[PDB]
């Protein structure tokens, strides 16, 4: 089955810098346009930033643009996201997104709750 | 608390993994490797129905194989004949933004349900002549998506549930799906019937108890259309993945894949047929594909319609197959 | 979401006691059937234009 | 036979008289991000579908509203690809990313990329927050030629008026290839032309897919 | 139009020849 | 001009009895020589007169007179002029004549190919758009409809050549048939239906851009009949006129005031056309330039000006340019340039709304996929 897992976060120092990894099971990872998607305490759901399927394509919110990085590796099925100069705004817990339907330039229900196509996700505090 | 919850959550998904791998030794295809195969089927437009108006979702053919019931977006539920090719009745429905429609096995009463959260039952047959409003059932909260008669009393809804007709209550709730319920199947025993929400997930549930004996999974993207096998034992599923799969009850895993390269579009509408050798298959490139239960073989191409297929039914007795899409046309294929 | 995981939990273990035969058994199974009614399929054998109603 | 050829003709004919009427209504999807002042719009013009009938020079209009329906609203948006137009509703006062991601898949759907949306920007309450921290492209923003600000407007705020209005314009241009357009306001919930903007928009949707029938487009 | 006139403009054309022809058949 | 033979042999009718006088010197009285008749002769002087009035056509000396007597061996003097016993001036411009004629022969051979070539696009592109069921919609009703008005166009120029040139001249001159004004009706019937229907594709065209929350279905038996009774009422009334007043054999000649009845309408089908093309240029315009902001929209109005130019044949406004000159240069140019483009109109505009059409085409591909 459609499985997603995420690994790494933590707690560091403000300003820092840290690298989390999203791991996919049970499709093609080449097939869906992948998001990262943060939940801040006592907030909804916030998109970060989301790549295409070959990664031509990949955009940032406006929050942390010109911090953090989104990569993505179809022969290890895994996909990285490095953050750099770290703030406290930051500290929300994040969750490794697919995209619904495969061979679409678009997707639907990215930050919506109770979403099926979506991790576990990780604490990250600074 | 949660964290121990998802570790033993995990290792329960992990014991059935092994134990359904355990029981796979040999897939179905090896088997009927051997067998002969089905070969080129040719189909023909026999009849064609365009008293529609607008895109036509989802259609239910009828006891006898020969009235049909139709539902369109332009709000109007019809009842044709599929024989003369001659309209039988055409209700109008309160909601045009109908997505299902359902007939009885007796042919007294016809279902609507759709976007409304209300599904309509209608008496096709009364005193005075004219076709009234017999039931409103309005319990649900998401959107109606697929409904089958159990009998004249007895209902099934797929939202994103069991009612009785008499009182109109929900005497049933079907729990336990995380995505919206897009399609329904009913069992040829009227005992057990699957469900397909929009995740890789399939779960059956048995009709009198009302709890979810299996759960099935394989799939890689919002599943859309599901029908049993005519044996009973079995279910087929299409997904929004361009694959189509086959689920068996009694061994709990997936029998084989209905894919092609060149299809990268969703699945609609499957329909097994009389013998159930052959799948049929409504797909988003305006035409539908006849996959070999057994072999995995499209045996022919229906490319008949101009825009996006929806609704497939087969006969009862497996004369003709009738296809409705997003063109205001419903056509009859042989 | 302490009690969506002790349901989900139920669930899983309710699915881990029942019983499933071997696949062998079952393929066999649904090719007999279909083979037992591959003559009354219209579908699959074309019918007689003498008793066919789509014409 | 005959019998069933009378019930036959009735049908058709009735289906004839319902299609003389059903060409002259015309279908809007109304579309926001929850309380972005959708419903301060509804009731100025005037339970799973919340529908609204109002005639506009002798010409009826019929908008739908989301209703009790669920936050998945990738399947049953897909119902609407017939529609008119999608007035698709934004709060311009981060709801404002979350608004420009719903409105980059609407216009990229593949069954949505026949129908044209009609882009309003409710929340005119730039004024009272005079923003800068959430979009870093809009610090050296350079506010265009093309801009018609009305007199007595601060520079700032239509300033970032404009700047909201091409982040939209550029998703909206990106892949609109001709066969939809978007056509943006700087609208408001108390304002009264709102009718007369949806009324333009619908007329110009319509124009525009006659010439294509023809080519000339 | 353009028939109607181009039509006038040939029969009359026509007749004259015809005169002509006759005419200049007899010459006497 | 044929009014001027019967004289000839009303003259000879005339003196063709036998001299009632012989008591002149040579006695000459009474009998009709090749062109004229003399009651009595005086032997002693000679007289001058007009000679007759059948040479006035096509003479550029009026008032001529020529001496004329009696005497069977001579009428006139022995060399008066080129002809003897005829007026002053008789025949000129020998090659004009031929070269006029060679010319005329060119441009109809040329407007026929033309018309036959159309009607034979126009056949098959109206079967196209009349049996596939798809295709049928208001905008193709009407495409169709304009289809039909060509090819009766068609029909009818060719019927009346048939029966108007191909039969021969003299017949023609000696009397005229029903039939030829059967056939002339029905000419002047389909050159105003199909005036009729450009002004009906673009009053469609139209009510369309302007109106967009128009209902075609309730008006299109308007535009029916304001494209083919109005022609038909136009049609009768210049046949009865013709009938009651100035009949003159084959109604083929256009001097008499009655011609404007047939003249009037058409002109005016074309000016509005314009005018209404003109318009939805103007409607095009404003959508075809960036509509919002400035982009990088190369060449709107190139955009603009092929789109006129695919629009010039369906409208038909090419008319308009050489339909205002009364008489400047209309030989070689007002009907060459008619003529040709009448012809070829049909066959352009089947060959732009028909086969180069993206839905057609598209459909026309799938149907031969589905056949093969």
């Amino acid at each position: 089955q459609v499985q997603l897992q995420e690994s790494g976060g933590g707690l560091v120092q403000p300003g820092g810098s840290l690298r989390l990894s999203c791991a996919a099971s049970g499709f093609t990872f080449s097939n869906y346009k992948m998001n990262w998607v943060r939940q801040a305490p006592g907030k909804g759901l916030e998109w970060v930033s989301d790549i295409s399927q070959s990664g031509a394509s990949i955009s940032y919110t406006g929050s942390v643009k010109g911090r953090f990085t989104i990569s993505r590796d179809n022969a290890k099925n895994t996909l990285y996201l490095q953050m750099n100069s770290l703030k406290p705004e930051d500290t929300a817990v994040y969750y490794c997104a697919r995209c619904p339907a495969p061979f679409t330039r678009d997707c639907f229900d990215v930050t919506s709750t109770t979403y099926a196509y979506r991790g576990q996700g990780t604490q990250v505090t600074v | 608390e949660l964290d121990q919850l998802r570790q033993e959550a995990e290792q329960l998904k992990n014991q059935i993994r092994d134990a359904r791998k355990a029981c796979a030794d040999a897939t179905l295809s090896q088997i009927t490797n051997n067998i002969d195969p089905v070969g080129r089927i040719q189909m023909r437009t026999r009849r064609t129905l365009r008293g529609h108006l607008a895109k036509i979702y989802a259609m239910h053919w009828g006891t006898d194989s020969r009235l049909l019931v139709s539902a369109s977006q332009d709000g109007k539920l019809i009842i044709w004949d599929s024989y003369t090719t001659n309209k039988v009745h055409a209700i109008p429905l309160r909601s045009s933004w109908v997505m299902t429609c359902a007939y009885a096995p007796s042919g007294n009463y016809v279902a609507c349900g759709g976007l409304d959260n209300i599904c309509s039952i209608y008496n096709l047959k009364t005193r005075e002549g004219n076709v009234r409003v017999s039931r409103e059932l309005a319990g649900h909260t998401g959107y109606l998506s697929c409904c089958r008669f159990l009998d004249d009393n007895q209902i099934v809804t797929s939202s994103g549930a069991l009612w009785d007709i008499e009182t109109g209550q929900q005497t049933t709730t079907f729990t336990g799906h995380t995505g919206d319920v897009m399609s329904l199947s009913l069992a040829p025993d009227t005992r057990l019937f699957v469900s397909g929400a929009c995740d890789a997930s399939a779960k059956l549930w048995d009709v009198r108890e009302g709890m979810c004996r299996q759960t099935f999974t394989g799939h890689e993207s919002d599943i859309n259309a599901i029908c049993f096998f005519p044996n009973g034992n079995a279910f087929a599923t299409g997904s929004d993945d361009a694959t189509c799969r086959l689920f068996d009850l009694r061994a709990d895993q997936e029998l084989m894949t209905y894919s092609h390269d060149n299809i990268i579009c969703g699945i609609t509408s499957v329909s097994f047929s009389k013998s159930g050798r052959l799948l049929l298959a409504g797909y988003d490139d305006f035409n539908c594909n006849v996959w070999d239960a057994l072999k995995a073989d499209r045996a022919g191409v229906l490319a008949g319609h101009d825009n996006r297929v929806s609704c497939l039914g087969v006969t009862d007795d497996g004369m003709a197959v009738a296809t409705g899409s997003w063109d205001s046309f419903l056509k009859i294929w042989n | 979401s302490i009690a969506q995981a002790r349901k989900l939990v139920e669930q899983l273990k309710m699915e881990a006691n029942i019983d499933r035969i071997k696949v062998s058994k079952a393929a066999a199974d649904l090719m007999a059937y279909c083979e037992a009614h591959a003559k009354e399929d219209p579908l699959l054998t074309p019918v007689p234009a003498s008793e066919n109603p789509f014409r | 036979e005959k019998a069933q050829r009378e019930a036959n003709k009735k049908i058709e004919k009735q289906l004839q008289k319902d299609k003389q009427v059903y060409r002259a209504t015309h279908r809007l999807l109304l579309l926001g991000a929850g309380e972005s002042g959708k419903n301060t719009i509804v009731k100025q013009m005037r339970s799973g579908i919340f529908e609204t009938k109002f005639q506009v020079d002798k010409v009826n209009f019929h908008m739908f509203d989301v209703g009790a329906q669920r936050d998945e609203r990738r399947k049953w948006i897909q119902c609407f690809n017939d529609v008119t137009a999608i007035i698709f509703v934004v709060a311009s006062s981060n709801r404002l990313q979350a608004a420009l991601k719903l409105f980059d898949s609407i216009w990229n759907n593949k069954w949505l990329r026949d129908t044209s949306v009609i882009l309003f920007l409710n929340k005119q309450d730039l004024l009272a927050e005079k923003i800068e921290d959430y979009f870093p492209e809009f610090a050296r923003y350079t506010t265009p030629e093309d801009a018609t600000p009305e007199p007595g407007e601060d520079p700032r705020v239509t300033r970032a008026k404009y700047f909201i209005r091409d982040e939209f314009l550029r998703i909206s241009t990106a892949s609109g290839d001709g066969r939809h357009y978007c056509y943006p306001h700087f609208t408001c919930s108390v304002d009264t032309e709102n009718i007369r903007r949806v009324f333009n928009d619908c007329r110009d949707i319509i124009q525009r897919m006659h010439l294509r029938q023809y080519e000339l487009l | 139009h353009s028939d109607a006139v181009f039509t006038d403009n040939y029969t009359r054309l026509r007749k004259q020849m015809a005169v002509k022809k006759y005419l200049n058949s007899i010459l006497n | 001009e044929c009014d001027y033979v019967q004289m000839i042999e009303v003259q000879h009718k005339q003196c063709l009895e036998e001299a009632q006088l012989e008591n002149e010197t040579i006695g000459c009285s009474k009998m009709w020589d090749n062109l004229t008749c003399w009651p009595a002769t005086p032997r002693g002087q000679v007289v001058v007169l007009a000679c007759p009035l059948i040479f006035k056509l096509f003479s550029s000396i009026q008032g001529r007179n020529v001496s004329r007597s009696c005497t069977d061996e001579g009428w006139t003097h022995l060399e008066p002029g080129p002809y003897p016993i005829a007026c002053g001036l008789d025949d000129k411009a020998a090659s004009l004549d031929e070269q006029q004629t060679m010319f005329y022969g060119s441009v109809k051979t040329g407007y026929t190919i033309g018309y036959g070539l159309s009607l034979a696009t126009l056949l098959v592109a109206t079967a196209i758009l009349s049996l596939f069921r798809k295709l049928h919609c208001t905008r193709n009703y009407i495409h169709m409809h304009l289809f039909i008005s060509f090819i009766l166009r068609a029909a009818a120029v060719f019927i009346k050549d048939l029966a108007l040139f191909d039969s021969g001249e003299s017949d023609q001159c000696s009397e005229g048939s029903v039939g030829c004004k059967a056939a002339m009706v029905f000419f002047q019937y389909c050159v105003m239906a199909n005036f009729f229907w450009l002004l009906v594709e673009g009053l469609y065209l139209y009510t369309l851009l302007a109106v967009s929350f128009f209902s075609e279905r309730k008006y299109f038996w308007g535009y029916i009949l304001i494209g083919w009774g109005v022609p038909s009422t136009f049609t009768m009334v210049w046949t009865i006129a013709r009938i009651h007043f100035e009949d003159y054999g084959c109604w083929d000649t256009i001097n008499s005031s009655l011609w404007w009845i047939i003249k009037g309408p058409i002109l005016t089908s074309i000016l509005v056309n314009f005018i209404l093309f003109i318009c939805i240029i103007r409607i095009l315009l404003q959508k075809l330039r960036p509509p919002d902001i400035r982009k990088s929209d190369s060449s709107p109005y190139s955009r603009l000006a092929r789109s006129t130019l695919l629009l010039i044949p369906l409208f038909g406004v090419h008319y308009i340019m050489f339909a205002f000159f009364p008489d400047n240069f209309k030989p070689e140019v007002k009907m060459v340039f008619e003529l040709v483009v009448g012809s070829f109109q049909g066959f352009v505009v089947a060959i732009l709304y028909c086969f180069l059409n993206g839905e057609v085409q598209a459909e026309l591909r799938r149907k031969w996929r589905r056949w093969h």
